[PDB]
C-alpha cells in the first residue's frame, strides 16, 4: 500500500495570506495521479485539483496544485473566508487508492488560554450508580491542547472521553470537554479529583479540583 | 444535471449486512468507474475500494477486503457496496465517487460525488436521556461556567437550548460520544457573569425527537 | 451442380467471439435456401433488400456468411442504422444492407454452469466500427487524458470484456449465435444461385 502523508496538522492563517499545504506519497505515485479535496464540516467532500495540476470544473483560479513524484504542494494565492476548512490529497493510480490524514486551515488569532472548570457528579446522577466528573476548557487558541485526570493525585487513564466544538465564529477559539465515568463504589473510593490543563498559553500545566463530599 | 444520489440512512444491528446504493444520472454510466470512501463521525477521510463499471473488475483495501463487496448493475446505472458483518466500528458516513464521462472520454478525477449514507450499528435500543446539572463553583470571584449533561442516550440526535432560545452568547454543545455500552453522552455548558449567579436563572432545554423525550433541568449554584 | 456448405456455417461445433467475428465466403454453389426460411429452431430471421420467401431465384456474384455469438439483448443491435456496443465496436452493418440476419437461442451450448468465459466482446473504442470492419486489437484503452503506456488501470482498462454465459441468466443475457448473410453483385462473372 502506497502511504499518504500531509503536513501540516492545523495550518494557522489569516484571511487574505497565501496558504501552502503539502503531501507525501510513500513511493513514487503510479501515474501523477493526486487529488486534492477541500470539506467543510458537515458536508461532502468537492474535487479541487485532480491528476497532480489541473484545476477542476468550477474551482476558482485561486486553487493551484504541483509535484511529480512524492512530494506535492496545494496552493491557495490568496486565502478567502469560504476557503477555511479541511484539506485531503489522495492518491488513485495503482490499483488501490489511499488518502491522506487531512489539513485543517482555520482562521489565526492570538494565543489565548482556556478557562478551566471542573464539576463533580451531581447527587441525582450519584443517585443512578455512576458519576461522571465533567473538566471544560473554554475559549482558547490553538486547539492543540491536554487533559489528564488525576484520581487522589494519580495520573489517570481509562474512562475518559473529549469532544471539540468548531472554531467559533465570534472569538475563534475552540473549546473542550474531557468527561471522567467511573461506578458509584470506585466513586466514592477517593476523596481528590483533578483535571490538569496543558496548552501553549499557560506557561505551567493549570490544575482545577474538588474535594468529594466537601462542597 | 451530472448527479449521483445514494441511499437513506441506514440503522442495522451489529453482525448484520448493509448494501447502499449510488445511482447515477447526466453522463454515460458504462465507462466511468465508482469508488467508495467512508468517514467516521469527525474523521478523515477512508478509501474502502472501486469498481470498473465496464468490466465490473473491483479492488478492495487491505483493511475490508473480508467484509466488502463492490458490485454494479448498468441497467439500472447503479453500483452498489454489501458491507457485510457490521460493528460499532463501522458506523460512519458511505460515500461513492465516479468521473463524469460520454461515449468515449472520461474525467482525469473523481469530480462527481454522492451526498452521503448514514450507516449506525448498535445493540442499543431507543433510549432517552437523563439530564443532570452542572453546578457553577463556589470558587467564581468574574465569569463562571455551567451546563448540563445528556447521558445515557440513542440514537442521535438530541437538541439543547438555553432559557428556550433567550440565551446564546457564550453558549456550547460538544458533538455526542458514543460510550462503551453503546448509548451516547453530551455535555452543554454556558459562561456567564460571575455577578448574575444568584439573580439570575439558567434552565437547559434538551428534547429527543426519537423518544419523544422533553427534559428541561435548572442549574442551580453549589449550596452546602 | 454442388450445394453451398451453409451446414458448415450454422452447424459449426464452435462460434467465433463478436469483436473476431468470423466470416466465410461462398461461391460456386447451388445455393438451397429453402429449408433456412422454414427453420423453426431459428428465433430471429430479418433479412433487408431482399424478401425471405423469394430469394431461391436470385443469383448473386459473391455470399459472405458471418458469424458470432452475442447478449440476448444485443440481437437487435444486428440490423441497419443501429446503435450500441456492438454495433458501434464489434459488427457494424451498412445503411444500404442487402442480406439476412438469423440467429437462434444457444444457452444449452455457449453457457457452462462457473460461466463460460471464451466469448469476448469489445467494451471501449475511440470511434464507431466502419460497416464489415473488424478490430481485434487488445491494444490497452486509454480513457482520461493522461495514457499509461499498457497499465490496467484508473481510466486505462483492457479493452475486452467476457460474457461468462451462465445457464440460469435471463433470456436477455443468455447467448445467441448469429449468422450474418450478406449478398454481393459485382460486375463479375456470378457464382451463387
Ligand atoms: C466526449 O468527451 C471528449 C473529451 O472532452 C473533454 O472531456 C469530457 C469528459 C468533458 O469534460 C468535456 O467537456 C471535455 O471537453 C470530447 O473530445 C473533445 O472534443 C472537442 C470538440 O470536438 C475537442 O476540441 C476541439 O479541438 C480542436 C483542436 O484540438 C487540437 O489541440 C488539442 C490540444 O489543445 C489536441 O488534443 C487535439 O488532438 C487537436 O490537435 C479545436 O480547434 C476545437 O475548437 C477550438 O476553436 C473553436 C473555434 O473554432 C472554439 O470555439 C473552441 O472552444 C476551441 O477553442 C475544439 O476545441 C477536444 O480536443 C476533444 N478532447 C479530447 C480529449 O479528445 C468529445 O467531443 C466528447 N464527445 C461527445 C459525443 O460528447
Ligand atoms: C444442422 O445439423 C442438423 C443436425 O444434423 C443431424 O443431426 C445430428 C444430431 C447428427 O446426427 C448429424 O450427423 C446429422 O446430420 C440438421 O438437422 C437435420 O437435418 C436433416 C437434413 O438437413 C433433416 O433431414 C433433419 O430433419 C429430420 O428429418 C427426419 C427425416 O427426414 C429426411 O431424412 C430421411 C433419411 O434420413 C428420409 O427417409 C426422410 O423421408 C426425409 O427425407 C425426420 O424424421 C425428423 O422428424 C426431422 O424432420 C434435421 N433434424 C433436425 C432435428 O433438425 C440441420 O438441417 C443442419 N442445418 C444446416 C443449416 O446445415
Amino acid at each position: 500500500e502506497i502511504v499518504l502523508t500531509q503536513s501540516p496538522g492545523t495550518l494557522s492563517l489569516s484571511p487574505g495570506e497565501r496558504a501552502t499545504l503539502s503531501c507525501r506519497a510513500s513511493q513514487s505515485v503510479s501515474r501523477n495521479y493526486l487529488a486534492w479535496y477541500q470539506q467543510k464540516p458537515g458536508q461532502v467532500p468537492r474535487l479541487l485539483i485532480y491528476g497532480a495540476s489541473s484545476r477542476a470544473t468550477g474551482i476558482p483560479d485561486r486553487f493551484r496544485g504541483s509535484g511529480s513524484g512524492t512530494d506535492f504542494t496545494l496552493t491557495i494565492n490568496r486565502l478567502e473566508s469560504e476557503d477555511f476548512a479541511v484539506y485531503y490529497c489522495q492518491q488513485y493510480g495503482s490499483s488501490l487508492f489511499t488518502f491522506g490524514p487531512g489539513t485543517k486551515v482555520d482562521i489565526k488569532r492570538t494565543v489565548a488560554a482556556p478557562s478551566v472548570f471542573i464539576f463533580p457528579p451531581s447527587d441525582e446522577q450519584l443517585k443512578s450508580g455512576t458519576a461522571s466528573v465533567v473538566c471544560l476548557l473554554n475559549n482558547f487558541y490553538p486547539r492543540e491542547a491536554k487533559v489528564q485526570w488525576k484520581v487522589d493525585n494519580a495520573l489517570q487513564s481509562g474512562n475518559s472521553q473529549e469532544s471539540v466544538t468548531e472554531q467559533d465564529s465570534k472569538d475563534s477559539t475552540y473549546s473542550l470537554s474531557s468527561t471522567l465515568t467511573l461506578s458509584k463504589a470506585d466513586y466514592e473510593k477517593h476523596k481528590v479529583y483533578a483535571c490538569e490543563v496543558t496548552h501553549q498559553g499557560l506557561s505551567s500545566p493549570v490544575t482545577k479540583s474538588f474535594n468529594r463530599g466537601e462542597c | 444535471q451530472v448527479q449521483l444520489v445514494e441511499s437513506g440512512p441506514e440503522m442495522k444491528k451489529p453482525g448484520t449486512s448493509v448494501k447502499v446504493s449510488c445511482k447515477a444520472s447526466g453522463f454515460t454510466f458504462i465507462t466511468s468507474a465508482v469508488q467508495w470512501v467512508r468517514q467516521a463521525r469527525g474523521q478523515r477521510l477512508e478509501w474502502m475500494g472501486w469498481i470498473a463499471v465496464g468490466s465490473g473488475n473491483t479492488n478492495y483495501a487491505q483493511k475490508f477486503q473480508d467484509r466488502v463487496t463492490i458490485n454494479r448493475d448498468m441497467s439500472t446505472s447503479t453500483a452498489y457496496m454489501e458491507l457485510s458483518s457490521l460493528r460499532s466500528e463501522d458506523t460512519a458516513v458511505y460515500y461513492c465517487a465516479a468521473p463524469h464521462c460520454n461515449r468515449t472520454s472520461c474525467h482525469d478525477g473523481f469530480d462527481i460525488w454522492g451526498q452521503g449514507t448514514m450507516v449506525t450499528v448498535s445493540s442499543a435500543s431507543t433510549k432517552g436521556p437523563s439530564v443532570f446539572p452542572l453546578a457553577p463553583s463556589s470558587k467564581s470571584t468574574g465569569t463562571a461556567a455551567l451546563g448540563c449533561l445528556v447521558k445515557d442516550y440513542f440514537p442521535e440526535p438530541v437538541t439543547v437550548s438555553w432559557n428556550s432560545g433567550a440565551l446564546t452568547s457564550g453558549v456550547h454543545t460538544f458533538p455526542a460520544v458514543l460510550q462503551s455500552s453503546g448509548l451516547y453522552s453530551l455535555s452543554s455548558v454556558v459562561t456567564v457573569p460571575s455577578s448574575s449567579l444568584g439573580t439570575q436563572t439558567y434552565i437547559c432545554n434538551v428534547n429527543h425527537k426519537p423518544s419523544n423525550t422533553k427534559v428541561d433541568k435548572k442549574v442551580e449554584p453549589k449550596s452546602c | 451442380t454442388n450445394l453451398c456448405p451453409f451446414g458448415e456455417v450454422f452447424n459449426a461445433t464452435r462460434f467465433a467471439s463478436v469483436y473476431a467475428w468470423n466470416r466465410k465466403r461462398i461461391s460456386n454453389c447451388v445455393a438451397d435456401y429453402s429449408v433456412l426460411y422454414n427453420s423453426a429452431s431459428f428465433s430471429t430471421f430479418k433479412c433487408y433488400g431482399v424478401s425471405p420467401t423469394k430469394l431461391n431465384d436470385l443469383c448473386f456474384t459473391n455470399v459472405y456468411a458471418d458469424s458470432f455469438v452475442i447478449r440476448g439483448d444485443e440481437v437487435r443491435q444486428i440490423a441497419p442504422g443501429q446503435t450500441g456496443n456492438i454495433a458501434d465496436y464489434n459488427y457494424k452493418l451498412p445503411d444500404d444492407f442487402t442480406g439476412c440476419v438469423i440467429a437462434w437461442n444457444s444457452n444449452n451450448l455457449d453457457s457452462k454452469v462457473g460461466g463460460n468465459y471464451n466469448y469476448l466482446y469489445r467494451l471501449f473504442r475511440k470511434s464507431n466500427l466502419k460497416p464489415f470492419e473488424r478490430d481485434i486489437s487488445t491494444e490497452i484503452y486509454q480513457a482520461g487524458s493522461t495514457p499509461c503506456n499498457g497499465v490496467k488501470g484508473f481510466n486505462c482498462y483492457f479493452p475486452l470484456q467476457s460474457y461468462g454465459f451462465q445457464p440460469t441468466y435471463g433470456v436477455g443475457y443468455q447467448p445467441y449465435r448469429v449468422v450474418v448473410l450478406s449478398f454481393e453483385l459485382l460486375h463479375a462473372p456470378a457464382t451463387v444461385c
